[PDB]
């Protein structure tokens, strides 16, 4: 039943926070004993369990949330704590956490000239509920009746990151994974 | 959506855009600077233009949404400074005609040559040659021919673009509801605040008149020491009673007094402290020095500088093909980004520049989290005097002795701080009133005050009056002397260095305060003092958000401007000047001439 968390742990490539993915990893074992032994993670935190624990633990339908946000954004993925894309691109229960996991990505996702893949959305109507993704592009406008291009008060409610290599630590691009637990819902899929 | 609902949205995505383009462009200006090719100068030019045309748009979407709507006094200060869009009413063929003439006279004064009268063939130009000249030649014959020689081919030049220069730029300020170019100038002091932190053009000018008034008596007991000392080097040309000559102050432009200091040292003797063999004799590196600074900065409290500037910085001249501009900057790239570009040798004045460049630094740092449009120093003022504190208590003997570059056994002695205090006054107290008559003149000039039949009549006579400097050969109204200097020239306000200067004794006289130091000013050291840097922390923070009057209460507990911490500095000089005085006459007369 072990299957091994290293793929969706590195991979090529990660997705956008505002796309964030969602990624179901049940009936694979992970031992856990990295996790605390590398410090490949600059910050690792996990706001609902003490984590001594975690290996005895069994883990039912474990989720693992993939995402690139700038470093200054990883303390806005935390319970409250809303800001912007906490708010707008990616929400956390407050009541349900699991363990946090960021690591500096600075010479893969970060060049010169810069890379601007990755986008963040900064224009929303409404607040994220839990665990809710919204990936529509719509036009926008406080007052409806969105006017696609010049118009005033309109506007395109994403914004690209642009992680560039001379910049300092808080700009630069940090890698981060999600994992949440869910707890009981089914018989542990994970032991 | 409300009002400010809708402008708070746009300033949302004016923020963002700005971010980015800001920093393409600072990072091709450190690409020129570190190496001069042609095509970085190219990158660069384009670069700039971007910035320069999104801003452009920016502005003039902002002006059409109603500032006195505006309900926050921080959105509305945002939005206060995108709306100014100074050019842009004015007409644009109107538009034209100023950049031309504006690019004319910048490259007649970069071009410039006098020639030698004596020589034909010798032609000196200024930027290596004229200065080397005026600053070392102890002849009366030689520096006159430099003086003249510069009037005669540049202001001559220069006269006819002034004055179409003056009549465009009275319009657009008109046109844009100031009265005159001069308070268009005057507006960046000018506050609006709530609670009495008011500031208005009109206060500013009286509050200069009053400090002037107060420091009078020091400059003229200088003015006689200075007299006395260069009549033994030039004994007839110096009739005493009168103004000095205006070529022999040892500047072109007479601005500053500090090359006199050979000749004027109160005590030969006794030699001023100087560390730089005691660091070669160390083997101290550029490197080095540059971390001993950081460390008087961890001291007093202050943080630690990055991890990134050391790595990306140039601290040392690059060796073979690269070529590099050699005045040393600080730099705020942005995003995080702050470096600074300087060659570095082993000597004791290197070694204050890099504390000085420090400070800069620092302030960069601290205003980091306020918005983009509110990134910045709260008057034009307030930057350069942080940085200047900083050096002062480096250069005192008690920080150098802890180093280990002095001795322990070295103890300063009376005649000792008698030299250094007077060198110091010939850089600080020579240049107010040189700096207060020309924006003096300048202003009446913009809002008509003075015909232009009587502009240089009345620029001469001035300069008589207030800084007892008198004309050695007469000058007809053709010559365009206040021209002549690059910054007039190069349209720049000469107003920020005197406010600056009042400044930074003030924020000394505190901060030794909060450090208890007992004794002179010029003896203290705010070194280990964790309080003192907290509170320059607190101003340092605020950035432009708060207006000026504030954050030098915060620090000073003064909403005004106050002469006197300046006075305490000086004050040990003073006696001893007086008493040299005593006996030679206190004063000047205006009319005699060199010329008579
Ligand atoms: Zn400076």
């Amino acid at each position: 039943n072990l299957c091994p968390f290293g793929e969706v742990f590195n991979a090529t490539k990660f997705p956008s926070v505002y796309a964030w993915e969602r990624k179901k990893i049940s009936n694979c074992v992970a031992d856990y004993s990295v996790l605390y032994n590398s410090t490949f993670f600059s910050t690792f935190k996990c706001y609902g369990v003490s984590a001594t624990k975690l290996n005895d633990l069994c883990f039912s339908n474990v989720y693992a949330d993939s995402f690139v946000v700038k470093g200054d954004d990883v303390r806005q993925i935390a319970p409250g704590q809303t800001g912007v894309i906490a708010d707008y691109n990616y929400k956390l229960p407050d009541d349900f956490m699991g363990c946090v996991l960021a690591w500096n990505t600075r010479n893969i996702d970060a060049t010169s000239t810069g890379n601007y893949n990755y986008k963040y959305r900064y224009l929303r109507h409404g607040k994220l509920r839990p665990f809710e993704r919204d990936i529509s592009n719509v036009p926008f406008s406080p007052d409806g009746k969105p006017c696609t291009p010049p118009a005033l008060n309109c506007y395109w409610p994403l914004n690209d990151y642009g992680f560039y290599t001379t910049t300092g630590i808080g700009y630069q691009p940090y890698r981060v994974v999600v994992l949440s637990f869910e707890l009981l819902n089914a018989p542990a899929t994970v032991c | 959506q409300s009002t400010e609902d809708l402008v708070n949205t746009f300033l949302e995505k004016f923020n963002y855009e700005a971010e980015e383009l800001s920093y393409q462009s600072s990072l091709a200006s450190w690409d020129y600077n570190t190496n001069i090719s042609d095509e970085n100068v190219q990158k660069m030019n384009n670069a700039g233009a971007k910035w320069s045309a999104f801003y452009e748009e920016q502005s003039k979407l902002a002006k059409t949404y109603p500032l006195e709507e505006i309900q926050d006094s921080t959105v509305k200060r945002q939005l206060r400074a995108l709306q100014h869009s100074g050019s842009s009413v004015l007409s644009a063929d109107k538009n034209q005609r100023l950049n031309t003439i504006l690019n004319s006279m910048s490259t007649i004064y970069s071009t410039g040559k006098a020639c030698n009268p004596s020589n034909p063939q010798e032609c000196l130009l200024l930027e290596p040659g004229l200065d080397d000249i005026m600053e070392n030649s102890k002849d009366y014959n030689e520096r006159l021919w430099a003086w003249e020689g510069w009037r005669s081919e540049v202001g001559k030049q220069l006269r006819p673009l002034y004055e179409e220069y003056v009549a465009l730029k009275n319009e657009m300020a008109r046109a844009n509801n100031y009265e005159d170019y001069g308070d268009y100038w005057r507006g960046d002091y000018e506050e609006e605040w709530e609670n009495g932190y008011n500031y208005s053009r009109n206060q500013l000018i009286d509050d200069v008149e009053h400090t002037f008034t107060q420091i009078m008596p020091l400059y003229q007991h200088l003015h006689a020491y200075v007299r006395t000392k260069l009549m033994d080097t030039y004994p007839s040309y110096i009739s005493p009673t009168g103004c000095l000559p205006a070529h022999l102050l040892g500047d072109m432009w007479g601005r500053f007094w500090t090359n006199l200091y050979p000749l004027t040292v109160p005590f030969g003797q006794k030699p001023n402290i100087d560390v730089t063999n005691a660091m070669v004799n160390q083997s101290w590196d550029a490197r080095k020095i540059f971390k001993e600074a950081e460390k008087f900065f961890v001291s007093v409290g202050l943080p630690n500088m990055t991890q990134g500037f050391w790595e990306n910085s140039m601290l040392t001249e690059p060796s073979d093909s690269r070529k590099v501009v050699c005045h040393p900057t600080a730099w705020d790239l942005g995003k995080g980004d702050f470096r600074i570009k300087m060659c570095t040798k082993v000597t004791m004045d290197d070694f204050l520049t890099a504390h000085h460049e420090m400070g800069h630094i620092q302030y960069d740092m601290a205003y980091a989290a306020q918005p983009f449009l509110l990134r910045n120093g709260a008057n034009e003022g307030f930057h350069e005097a942080v940085g200047e504190i900083m050096s002062l208590s480096a250069a005192t003997p008690n920080h150098l002795k802890n180093i280990g570059l002095l001795p322990p056994s070295f103890f300063e002695d009376s005649e000792t701080e008698i030299n250094f205090l007077l060198k110091q006054a010939l850089t600080i107290v020579g240049t107010l009133p040189f700096t207060y008559m020309l924006e003096k003149w300048r202003w009446m000039v913009f809002k008509g005050e003075i015909p232009k039949d009587q502009w240089m009549k009345t620029w001469w006579e001035m300069k008589r009056n207030i800084v007892g400097v008198v004309e050695p050969v007469p000058h007809d109204e053709t010559y365009c002397d206040p021209a002549s200097l690059f910054h007039v020239a190069n349209d720049y306000s000469f107003i920020r260095y005197y406010t600056r200067t009042i400044y930074q004794f003030q924020f000394q006289e505190a901060l030794c305060q909060i450090a208890k130091h007992e004794g002179p000013l010029h003896k203290c050291d705010i070194s280990n003092s964790s309080e003192a840097g907290q509170k320059l922390l607190e101003m340092l923070k605020l950035g432009k958000s708060k207006p000026w009057t504030y954050a030098l209460e915060i620090v000073v507990g003064a909403k005004n401007m106050d002469v006197r911490p300046l006075l305490n500095y000086f004050e040990p000089l003073f006696t001893w000047l007086k008493e040299q005085n005593r006996n030679s006459f206190v004063g000047w007369n205006t009319d005699w001439s060199p010329y008579a």
